[PDB]
């Protein structure tokens, strides 16, 4: 096999671009990028081959970086996705972000906004699990639901504004995480039972029962399967706990709902600001 | 308990074919992308086959 | 009781004709997967030698450049049964080979949009020439 | 559900009858198109 | 980036027809009108990067307008469609049906016809729920179903049928939707479920045309030729309501109407012709 | 619009090869025809199916003389669209034949058993329709795609009982077996009765009760034990209770009831050769 750094040697001499006298009698300098990146690709190769993965990855960017200079600009996109492979596999999740991004303007400059809403998706899903960048995975899986909204893929969409909700919610974006969920809601059976509580939850840590008690009556007017549903006399005894100021009533709820129905970490959260809530109300009346 | 088990059965199915509506869906609207692409690269290579018979007479 | 049975034997015999329904849907659909997923075959094929020649293009072009009721109740469940068991496998089957062609759709494009790309390249490099 | 699966797989044999045709077509313009690069790398030398 | 507006000034400068003693001298215009395209999809590109969809369809269009002058009929069909994507997703429902019947036209002339007729039925989607021209909705679903039965796509035309069985019963016209539930009954035959609904649906179209017997016989003949509708709660109903009618008892129908109800909800369309039914009853009554 | 017509005889006149001294001086003669094919396309576009089907013909006939085989199969499933579309059968069939032809020698099954279709139920040349369903379940099953190759088979065991070839019809329904499982047993039996090989058919019920459990119980098995039954007693009547009742509980399709016909002759023609 040849050398990958002689490759990468080989690679970084025939990317210069022609400056000078030299340019009047030299082509176009893209052939030789395109060479440049060529090179580079066979480096990466033969370090994917040795799993030393993020030699790989810094060798597919500096391929994609050639091709953009080519103005190869769809292989560039496709060489930065090999790129992110490679530092994903290798726990590089820096280098995997900053790919993904690169890989994404390009889709997105081409017109392939369901692609790019795929890596896009991708993105936020390391930034919430490698990263813990919550902020930004917010933004990513805000603007990929947004693009499958636009493709009328609802399915994806609402994977992504699922994802948006629950860590809109758990950032105490409890207003914003509402409305997504009432996007949820229009937009779709067993989910929207869980749509429709979640929803209410975030209401119930707003302090806002009254918006809690509409959403309650809105579900138990427009599904009949939340009308029956544990979810809605759940969220109907957590209103009333709410308004009776009653935190160890809620807390029984809480117990009640969970030896039928396991909380998720997700509600358990939720429900605990609310909890506190009603203790500080409490404590500021005494 | 035979009946109950068949009810069980044909949920399942239904999950499974509900799910393979979505994946369809997918697959049409990738068919009607490569469709497009597909005629663009027919176009592409019979414009290709123009130039260089065009280039082969002018280098004759 | 009597109407009670009548109306559960009306039920199973729609129900068991149902059954042998969604059957012939997937063993249709199975069929024509097949026979698409095959037509995908012969693309790809092409792709591949397509892929061939344009590297033999992009060399060729740049030295141009260089240079009773009961009973029946029972057997009509029977039958629904087993219908039921097929239906499950075959849209077990039929998502398997969805996902399969989902991929093999999606390499279908990007080779398709790479040769597009350099087609158009050495067309614009032949007209200078 | 099935029998929407039936309908759309249906649609799509369609769309697979046009990109067989197109990308056939494209291979044999292809391989007239290298062979003029090869008669015009011929006379050029 | 480029700005889309200087783009668009340069398409423009180039798309002028060359007039005349430059005539003489200038090749063909099509290279014109090809290099102003390619701007105007540049300018397109970019609104749409900015989100700007009703300018970035604008600017498809006239790249599509320039390539029809070019002749490169199939790139302006795909651009029509480029802008027509722009223009629904801008909520700017007009542009994008004018948008859909250029690339109609366009891909019928190229003998695309299943082409044009996915868009067809999109184009009838815009017509029924965005601008509620239901009259145009049902000529682009019939159209698209025959286009579809050429193409042998049963399926496709039988949606299509649907839909515009559908709205040609809610718009009054009860006999020709009658018609069309027989086309889509025969399409389906020896292929149930919607069979089922298609001769409930043929016989409340009838029952509304104050026809009850010819409702009685589509009764008779589902019963015979499917099964499943013989034993049937939609076969049971449509009887009930064929009773219901020929004795004028508007109140027995309307209980029918409760209990079938009670068992498969009526969706809005079954609703509103069961109410046009009553109330043919009612007005014999008070007659 | 251009006239199609006025293309078609461009194309015509286009579609000439070069004779004579001129082909000394004339290039490949495969552009001239891949233009008239182009013309001839666009006629077709603007083409009245069956105008359209026999201008794609003319089309797929130039790129075969240019040497562009894989569009003119192309082009002949484009005709054979056309006149499937226009109800004219026999058009259809040639234009199939061409492109099954061409896909082949370099899809002809999808194409061939699509030729069986038409042969069966537009032509009623049930010979030709047999032999397509055949050849096309042998090409699938060359691709190891079971279930396209046993459509063919059941096509081709159907239309072969009928034709009266029971014993080639019970040996595809083997092959079938070997790769509705249920049904297939019955109709390997009914097949041997209609061949009066009762012997045959009581080792098929055997085999079948042995090898599947599902059909051990069922009630194709019990029914054709029966009719097993029946026809060694020579009992014409018992057999038609019997059809009866399965027909009560499982309704006989008009295949079965054919071939049920036939056992049932053959018992009474016994019946009648020894009085």
């Amino acid at each position: 096999m040849s050398d990958p750094v002689e490759l990468l040697k080989r690679a970084e001499k025939k990317g210069v671009p022609s400056s000078g006298f030299m340019k009047l009698f030299s082509g176009s300098d893209s052939y030789k990028f395109e060479e440049a990146a060529d090179l580079c690709v066979q480096a990466a190769t033969i370090y994917r081959l040795r799993k030393e993965l993020n030699l790989a990855g810094d060798s597919f960017l500096k391929a994609a970086d050639y091709q953009k200079k080519a103005g190869n600009e769809d292989e560039a996109g496709n060489t930065y996705v090999e790129a992110y492979k490679c530092f994903k596999s290798g726990g590089n999740s820096v280098n995997a972000v900053d790919s993904l991004e690169n890989a994404i303007q390009i889709f997105t400059h081409r017109g392939q906004f369901r692609r790019g809403a795929n890596f896009k998706f991708e993105l936020g899903e390391i930034l919430e699990n490698d990263l813990h960048d919550y902020a930004k995975a917010i933004d990513c899986y805000e603007l990929a639901g947004e693009w499958y909204a636009q493709d009328q893929s609802v399915a994806l969409s609402n994977k992504c504004f699922i994802k948006c909700a629950d860590l809109k919610a758990l950032d105490g974006q409890y207003i914003e995480a509402s409305d997504i969920y009432s996007k949820l809601i229009k937009s779709s059976q067993w989910s929207l039972k869980d749509y429709f509580l979640k929803k209410g939850l975030c209401q119930l840590a707003a302090t806002d029962a009254v918006a809690a008690a509409r959403t309650l009556q809105e579900g138990q007017s427009e599904d009949p399967n939340f009308a029956d549903s544990r979810e809605s006399n759940f969220l109907k005894s957590l209103i009333d706990a709410v308004n009776e100021g009653d935190s160890e009533q809620l807390s029984e709820h809480c117990k009640e709902f969970d030896n039928f129905m396991r909380l998720d970490k997700w509600k358990i959260t939720i429900l605990n600001k609310i909890k506190e809530s009603i203790q500080q109300q409490e404590d500021d009346l005494l | 308990s035979r009946t109950a088990e068949l009810q069980a059965e044909i949920d399942d199915t239904v999950g499974i074919m509900r799910d393979n509506i979505n994946k369809v869906a997918e697959r049409g609207e990738r068919l009607t992308s490569i469709e497009d692409k597909a005629d663009n690269l027919a176009v592409s290579a019979q414009g290709f086959k123009r130039g260089a018979n065009r280039v082969r007479k002018a280098m004759w | 009781i009597k109407f009670t049975k009548q109306s559960s034997v009306a039920s199973t015999r729609n129900t068991l004709k149902m059954a042998q329904d969604a059957e012939r849907a997937g063993m249709n659909t199975l069929g024509m997967l097949g026979h698409q997923s095959e037509q995908l075959n012969n693309v790809e094929g092409n792709l591949d030698l397509m892929k061939v020649q344009n590297k033999v293009a992009d060399e060729k072009v740049a030295e141009l450049k260089k240079l009773e009721m009961e009973l029946e109740i029972d057997r009509n469940l029977d039958q629904i049964q087993q219908v039921s068991n097929r239906l499950k496998k075959m849209a077990l089957t039929t998502g398997k080979e969805l996902d399969s062609q989902q991929k093999r759709l999606n390499n279908i494009e990007e080779s398709t949009d790479d040769l597009d790309i350099n087609l158009h390249m050495n067309t614009n490099r032949l007209a200078g020439i | 559900l099935f029998n929407d699966m039936e309908e759309l797989v249906i649609e799509q044999q369609e769309n697979v009858d046009v990109i067989d045709k197109n990308v056939e077509d494209a291979q044999l313009d292809v391989e007239q198109g290298v062979g003029h690069t090869d008669k015009a790398v011929k006379s050029a030398r």
